[PDB]
């Protein structure tokens, strides 16, 4: 659940830096 | 000693319920041979 | 030819653990090489694990540590890792990225080769058949090893899987009614196991035909991601091109799935079971497989990988992806080592897939696979009798379940049992099995033919 | 030459305008100066791991960056001193600020600058003369145990052109003055030394010498070498930290480097107050222990990043005196407190986790570590030979040995000194398993025993397999209620109670037990070898007659031998000596063997 | 001092569970402590925990239920929570946050400390060598506590061990054949457990050198993980500063834990076992080894963590992690109680760290060691034969059996059974061991030499 | 007609194999012929899609196995059985697909093992303890089924 977790939170992050 | 050291596994989650099933059907079969042996005892105490 | 000179980069983006990321980078070429030069002269080098635009992100070989992001010069190779190889190679030490270690030059390339591999074609693949001779009972019996076969030896951290492949390395050979060269690719070993194999290498006077790859415990461990791959690509070329017969023995690859480990990690890639790359199965099959014979060479790959299995057990993700590709195994355990028994492999779990044709009339004795099915039946029971006398005692058993107990004890003191520095053959190690099977009477022996037994049995 | 702070997330600080810094490099943080090291690099900002406390750190702190990585100062001064978990020494740090509490941002010189060393020249070396890495051009004399070699550093080289003549000289002054190629270097005492790189040796040979242990078990059964390396992953309660420090205490070795890294405070001021009081008789004088050992304190409550550097400071330390040419065994109470600081540190990066949340690349740290012992020629003209051992600690939660640091230390260690905390609650100490528990040096040293005992071996074996067969028993026993044990298994099940109750345990808070010379442990073993011999044959020899020597019948004619023989422990090897325990172990084997004879 | 005016922001970024994200902050630091108003006028605080450029992470301790985002004015103190004490703060009575609540002023400090403290320099950190008389035999024979000791009582929901500490609080003493400053923190309890402590620390007419701390069940969870270094904090002064013994009694830890794990996971942490953090053993030792004498002073701080088991797991994290951390445990259980035994102190798995040397020639008598050692032998074996006497009947024993049943049966009634107001000696307590020692013949003390039998045993 | 694809294949070929093979096996389907398509693995496939789906970073379900892993077994078992064949000559043909989970253990929660048993009609479990008795062929005779009872009792 951890990895998991940190892994969607860092998509979002990439997702933010690309606007 | 305190487990039987099988390492955590859903595998070891069937084996142990599969074996603690056996172990208390054994208990149960088992107190039914004693509770006959001991019925004869006490009549063959008696007689 | 690619007489085109090399770009030489200081655009260096930033470091994170063993990768480093660099930009600016025209026309990255995926799974290129670059020469790392730091600010104090060090060279080290390192392959690309991904581009994208002007971006790539180098894995580092010899390591990280003490480069900046100014200075740091990174020279791309424009090419891929083709190793120099030679057939001379034999009677070298080298390192873990294929550098003399041993006072030695450098070897000169006679050719080289791409270390990511060449498919063969199945069309043209050979199905082995020849069995190897390893003098062990618990192997040359039951498990027996075909000539191009891929069976490794999985063990726990204590037991002495060094010593049993290097008895195999020496004791090699073929059932007779000339040699192997070695290929030896250490793997996070450390110092006291790399003088076992050396020494025992030179002992035995075997040096003349062993090719080491060393990658020592205390060495480099992202380096330890190509050593197998260099090794096989040795191998590849001596038995494909230079009709030698190679066995090719490697030490570790559950350092190797930890260094896989430590770069998916780095690279924030997406596990799967206890935090291993999801793609572990491909990467061990693209080398494991690297084995067998091919249509019109005489040479052959036989593999014996070793891998040690954390916390005892074998569903681990490592030694169960490995059982998914590799022909069977021979499992060392720890209960007959806690019983000074040598070697101490447990027959039950482990199987041999090509045991079936490897043996039988013409290739052993007729009766090759009776005997090992029965062996193997009855101590298979032995040890259900035995799970069973650990419970109603010894007084509780039938005279049936006393034959497989006493079975059971002397199989393991009579069979298993060899010693390191004796050897026996398949034709006496089948005889050691009647013995044991003469214990039970012959109406007993219920997996044996009776016409086997009419010839055998009574002897 | 400065950066500034960006961001603070606990022990990992971000920096900015540090383009050119890299890895590894050490860095002042804030106005205090706290000393960190830089761990990750993403353009111009850097990554900083803080070995001290960050409160009160602020954005917009300036960052020095210092080109030298986390090193380690290698000179005399270091014997008898203890240090924190980045060599600062707390003997002046309490000297000089006066306070009891250790403060941030102190920059103190590891060695002091104001002793004046007693240096002799080695007389041997002349102006024009060629001097190779490893060198000894002089020793000085710290003390009366430890003879402090002055080497020329590893990666140095070149032709004398001035030597120190023999006198009194400080670590700020010059010693050894040498040219390479026109570049000339000017060496005092003290060299420095990435405490992250290993030190070059010029052979690393197999360990083929007992580690001398004051134990019973952990020495008769499972034998360490000097060189080797070994685990103690043991349940809180267990005795671990016991078996540490008495393996500190009394010990073959001539240099103890002890690493309290996590360690209670309370363990490390038991060290500074008893080892003083210690003894150890060199040529006919007594002296101090404290003398020839050293120790590192980098307690649970200190920095947590401080842990890493602890364990790195250690290994460097012995590794200088090896290469001197003494046996060091250095032991680091914890190692779990260093994978820890690993899970920590790996977190506020937030980086991906492997098994149980530490990093991937644990195995790797603890590698790296542990191929740091082995016993090595040294490099140096003089040819010195050395060893480095390592004794280190697990902590396992909760006594389960499947954690990712217990795991990887067992593939790594090449002896395992299980402790079990269920003898522990019983206060069977030291707590060792004996069922899982192992040496791989038992072949290494098997020529040794053969030429200084030869009776060892046979014992040694026999003695396991009464142990293992009472194991098989005990299972069953359990489930029958000794009912249907032969006479012979009686035996084993008595004996092998003897032996676990008389020869695996001892109480290391006694005059008596505090220290177990090898000739003891032998001596005692083969009695109770040569008693379960004898009984075993008593009965094997009558049990088919017309009177069968069962237990009840050796019990009450020998009971008297069998009280003897727990009470072989009490023999106080410093009120007695040699000579009256071997007369007092050959008289109670003459008892036993007259017993037999008027028995049988 | 601080003397530059404090800013005041309205720059609320956002909110995030237990996290008020602030932008636009001039010179962010860590560890500072902001206070903050609500749109109603309610005043909160929290500390900043992550500072990055312009923002800052504020934890605020009351919660954010009712934060803004547009009208939530925040002010940074510009320094960490440094914390008014002084040394009448005895007989005082404050809340989990420092602040009065017993009608009192506010402190009227001496001086300002920093809750999160210094470590103590090991070199001047002076080993513990005097006993604490509890009275309670089950400890002052078998588990001496030593003053400057770290000793929990592991316990479990429903058992008495409030009442063990209270009673600890009244006939704590020496053995030199002296008052105790006590401060007891309250934190995650019930209102009858908090005046239950009150209501004795009056009834033994002590509380003039007693300071509470209470954070009752119905209390904010965050300032749940701050009480404790508010009571160390003190301690320290006290001891360090004035020169007073100090026994600091910390309530149940679990609910420390608890409050931990709670922010662990607001904050994403990496989770070690059961869901808490990974460094929770590091912040334990921050509030565990605030403890012990130092050299040159004539003062100390003796700890009691008691803390209640989850479940009744000896392995749970939190006596798991405490375990490794304090100098052992007193332990009590649930067989015990069950029998109407008190204290019910479960010798077996218990220990003191400091025993070996608090006892004996110079500190309580010479035969303690020896005592203790045999005790714990015969207690363990009289379980063992209640272990198999379940299965194989009384009838199966032998005298050698019985012998260890009627230690145990005695045992527990005569040495371990006392009652809340039993206050015994140390020297009674050993006279009472050999009392049950003697019920075994000489040849069975095995754990005590013959120079100690032959003086004691014959009585 | 034999696929050939070894683990050392491309992971998108491993998991295109069976997606070839069981359109060979329509093909021929729709000429009248019984067709009898073997699997060697279907554990072969899901692995594939395991290591796929991790490398496109899209969220997992069980044992790090795609949460349509159900769906992809579903659509190849379902592309068989006995049909009236497209085209003028009324001809009918049938596909028999005999699927192949190689078993981590005798434990049913293997999400392979599992989806595969909603689906299939017929299971032939292997017994463990059989095999280690050298008893064959390895039929456990209690866990297996037959769900075409019915349909073969006319
Ligand atoms: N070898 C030993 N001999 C005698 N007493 C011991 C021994 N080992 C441990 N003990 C006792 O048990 C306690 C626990 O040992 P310690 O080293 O503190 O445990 P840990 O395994 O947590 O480090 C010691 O303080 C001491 O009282
Ligand atoms: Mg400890």
């Amino acid at each position: 659940f951890y990895r998991l977790k940190k892994i969607q939170e860092k998509k979002k992050i990439i997702k933010e830096k690309s606007e | 000693k305190d487990r039987i050291e099988i390492f955590p596994s859903r595998m070891a989650q069937t084996i142990m319920k599969a074996r603690l099933k056996g172990a208390q059907t054994g208990r149960n079969l088992l107190k039914k041979k004693s509770d006959a042996l001991t019925l004869r005892f006490r009549q063959i105490l008696k007689k | 030819y690619l007489s085109q000179p090399r770009l030489t980069y200081k655009t260096v983006s930033g470091v994170n653990g063993p990768l480093v990321i660099l930009d600016h980078v025209k026309f990255p070429r995926y799974a290129e090489i670059v020469h790392l030069t730091l600010p104090d002269g060090t060279k080290r080098s390192g392959q690309v694990l991904e581009v994208s635009g002007s971006k790539a992100v180098v894995q580092v070989f010899e390591g990280t540590s003490g480069i900046d992001a100014k200075k740091t010069s990174c020279e791309f190779t424009g090419d891929i890792l083709r190793t120099p190889v030679s057939e001379d190679m034999l009677g070298r030490v080298f390192n873990g990225s294929g550098k003399p270690i041993d006072r030695g030059p450098v070897v000169l390339a006679e050719d080289f080769l791409d270390i990511m591999g060449q498919p063969i074609n199945p069309q043209c693949r050979i199905y082995p058949e020849e069995m190897i001779q390893t003098g062990i009972s618990a192997i040359d019996g039951m498990n027996s090893i075909a000539r191009g076969q891929k069976i490794p030896i999985f063990s726990a951290a204590g037991l002495p899987h060094n010593e049993i492949a290097a008895q195999i390395c020496r004791q090699a050979g073929l059932v007779k009614k000339e040699n192997f060269a070695i290929v030896f690719a250490a793997m996070g070993v450390n110092m006291e196991t790399a003088r076992f194999f050396k020494s025992d290498f030179e002992e035995n006077g075997s040096m003349d035909n062993v090719c080491l790859f060393l990658n020592l415990a205390n060495d480099p461990t992202i380096e330890r991601i190509i050593t197998p791959r260099l090794a096989l690509t040795t191998a590849e070329f001596l038995a494909y091109q230079c009709e030698k017969h190679v066995l090719v023995i490697l030490t570790d690859m559950s350092s190797y799935a930890e260094a896989l480990r430590e770069v998916s990690a780095a690279r924030e890639e997406v596990p799967g079971r206890r935090g291993f790359p999801g793609y572990m199965y491909t990467d061990l099959a693209t080398i494991y497989e690297r084995a067998g014979r091919v249509e019109g060479r005489n040479g052959s790959i036989t593999q014996i990988p070793i891998l040690t299995m954390p916390n005892d057990d074998i569903t681990h993700p490592i030694p169960d992806l490995t059982g998914y590709i590799t022909e069977g195994q021979i499992y060392v355990d720890r209960q007959l080592h806690n019983r000074q028994i040598y070697p101490p492999i447990n027959v039950l779990p482990s199987l041999s897939r090509l045991m079936k044709s490897a043996i039988g009339e013409g290739m052993t004795r007729k009766d090759h696979a009776d005997v090992s099915n029965q062996l193997y039946a009855c101590y298979a029971i032995g040890k259900d009798v035995q799970a069973m006398k650990a419970v109603v005692g010894e007084e509780a058993l039938t005279s049936d379940d006393l034959l497989y107990l006493e079975f059971l004890q002397k199989f393991e003191k009579n069979f298993i049992t060899q010693g390191p520095y004796e050897n026996r053959t398949v034709y006496e190690t089948l005889d050691i099995g009647w013995q044991l099977l003469r214990i039970f009477p012959k109406e007993m022996l219920k997996r044996i033919p009776q016409s086997t037994l009419s010839e055998f049995y009574p002897r | 030459t400065f950066g500034y702070v960006h961001g603070v997330s606990g022990p990992v600080v971000t920096a900015c305008d540090m383009a050119g810094a890299a890895m590894y490099e050490l860095v002042r943080v804030g106005h205090s100066e706290l000393v960190g090291e830089i761990i990750r690099l993403e353009g111009d900002m850097a990554t900083i791991q803080v070995y001290e406390e960050t409160s009160g750190v602020s954005v917009g702190d300036p960052v020095l960056r210092t080109g030298k990585p986390l090193s380690v100062e290698l000179g005399p001064g270091i014997m008898g001193a203890i240090f924190d978990g980045i060599q600062r020494p707390l003997s002046d740090i309490s000297s000089q600020t006066q306070s009891i509490y250790i403060p941030r941002g102190v920059n103190v010189s590891a060695l002091s600058r104001d002793i004046k060393w007693e240096f002799i020249p080695s007389k041997n070396l002349r102006v024009g003369s060629h001097i190779t890495g490893g060198d000894i051009y002089g020793i000085v004399n710290e003390n009366s145990l430890i003879k402090h070699k002055i080497m020329l550093p590893p990666r140095s080289r070149g032709s004398v052109t001035y030597i120190a003549p023999p006198g009194n000289y400080d670590a700020s002054d010059v010693v050894l003055e040498l040219e390479f190629e026109g570049v000339k270097e000017k060496l005092s005492m003290v060299q420095v030394w990435p405490v992250r790189q290993v030190r070059p040796v010029t052979e690393k040979l197999p360990a083929n010498h007992p580690l001398l242990t004051g134990q019973r078990v952990l020495d008769a059964l499972f034998p360490c070498v000097q060189g080797g390396t070994t685990a103690i992953p043991g349940a809180f309660g267990c005795g671990k930290t016991v078996i540490s420090q008495s393996l500190s205490k009394y010990s073959n070795s001539d240099v103890i480097i002890y690493v309290g890294c996590g360690e209670r405070g309370n363990e490390m001021s038991e060290v500074l107050r008893d080892f003083p009081e210690l003894t150890m008789e060199v040529d006919g004088k007594v002296e101090s222990i404290m003398k020839r050992t050293a120790l590192v304190a980098n307690t649970s409550n200190m920095p947590v990043a401080a842990r890493e550097a602890s364990i790195y400071t250690g290994i460097t330390l012995s590794e200088y005196f090896r290469d001197m040419g003494y046996h060091v065994s250095m032991m680091a109470d914890s190692t779990s407190r260093w994978a820890e600081a690993l899970r920590e540190i790996s977190g506020r990066l937030a980086e991906m986790p492997a098994d149980s949340g530490y990093p991937a690349y644990l195995g790797a740290r603890l590698a790296s570590f542990y191929e740091r012992a082995g016993r090595v020629k040294c490099l140096g003209n003089p040819e010195r030979e050395g060893s480095v051992s390592i004794v280190g600690a697990v902590s396992p939660p909760g006594g389960d040995f499947s954690d990712p640091v217990t795991s990887a230390t067992l593939g790594i260690v090449q002896v395992f000194w299980g402790l079990d905390k269920k003898l522990a609650q019983r206060k069977h100490f030291p707590s060792v398993n004996w069922l899982i528990s192992y040496s791989k040096y038992m072949r290494a040293l098997d020529e040794y025993y053969d030429k200084h005992f030869t009776e060892f071996v046979p014992l040694r074996t026999k003695a396991k397999e009464i142990l293992q067969e009472e194991e098989d028993l005990a299972e069953i026993v359990q489930l029958v209620g000794k009912a249907s044990l032969a006479e012979t298994d009686k035996i084993t099940l008595e004996v092998a109670k003897l032996i676990k109750d008389d020869f695996l345990q001892q109480n290391g808070y006694t005059p008596y037990d505090r220290f177990c010379p090898f000739y003891k442990t032998v001596g005692m073993l083969s009695n109770m070898i040569s008693f379960y011999d004898m009984a075993r044959r008593a009965v094997e020899t009558t049990a088919q007659s017309d009177n069968k020597i069962t237990w009840s019948i050796i019990r009450e004619h020998m009971g008297e031998i069998l009280y003897k023989l727990s009470s072989m422990k009490f023999k106080d090897p410093v009120k007695d000596g040699e000579a009256k325990i071997k007369a007092d172990y050959a008289q109670l084997l003459e008892d036993m063997q007259n017993a037999f004879r008027s028995l049988e």
